[PDB]
């Protein structure tokens, strides 16, 4: 009845946007301090990963009633190593 | 990875690794390469296509990842403006 979802483009669009938003939601969701609706809030504010990581704690706290502490947690995971441990920040560790 | 006989398993930060593990096109192969050359997702997102492609080893994977970082679901949900 509705002339939409008729082309292959619709499918490409729908699944791409869905996957996109899913990954973005999930990525922000990786923070234990962030809940699923919290990620949603970062999505309505920046809706993009680059915009999240380019956003500082203050920008993440700027986000509508979301969480200044959440911002602190987000920024932390954004700039912390996966190995948790660095080779040497102020004190040089074993490097290997 | 330390002069200890212990594996790095205790020393992984769940948040940032998971952030990378949730990225599209990024399988464990790519994840390991990234944690070897790259400190954090910030370096990753600061990387150019070629840079991340060399680390990932796969051009296709790299495209998925790179494009994602630089794109939005908003584009795809409603294309009003944009050259792509």
């Amino acid at each position: 009845r509705i002339r939409r979802r008729y082309n292959m483009a619709d499918l490409l669009m729908e699944k791409l946007e869905q996957d996109l938003v899913s990954r973005v939601t999930e990525c922000l969701t990786t923070v234990k301090s962030v809940n699923k609706t919290d990620s949603q809030t970062l999505l309505t504010t920046f809706g993009s990963l680059e915009q999240l990581i380019a956003a500082s704690r203050e920008d993440l706290a700027l986000c509508p009633g979301l969480g200044p502490q959440k911002a602190r947690r987000l920024f932390d995971v954004l700039h912390e190593p996966f190995l948790k441990v660095p080779g040497g920040l102020e004190h040089h560790h074993h490097h290997h | 990875m330390d002069s200890e006989t212990l594996p790095e398993s205790e020393k992984y930060n769940p948040g940032p690794q998971d952030f990378l593990l949730k990225m599209p096109g990024v399988n464990a192969k790519n994840c390991r390469s990234l944690m070897h050359h790259v400190k954090n997702i910030a370096e990753l997102a600061a990387l150019s296509q070629d840079e991340l492609t060399s680390i990932l080893g796969n051009a296709a994977n790299a495209k998925q990842l790179y494009d994602f970082i630089h794109t939005s679901f908003a584009e795809v949900v409603s294309k009003g403006k944009g050259k792509k």
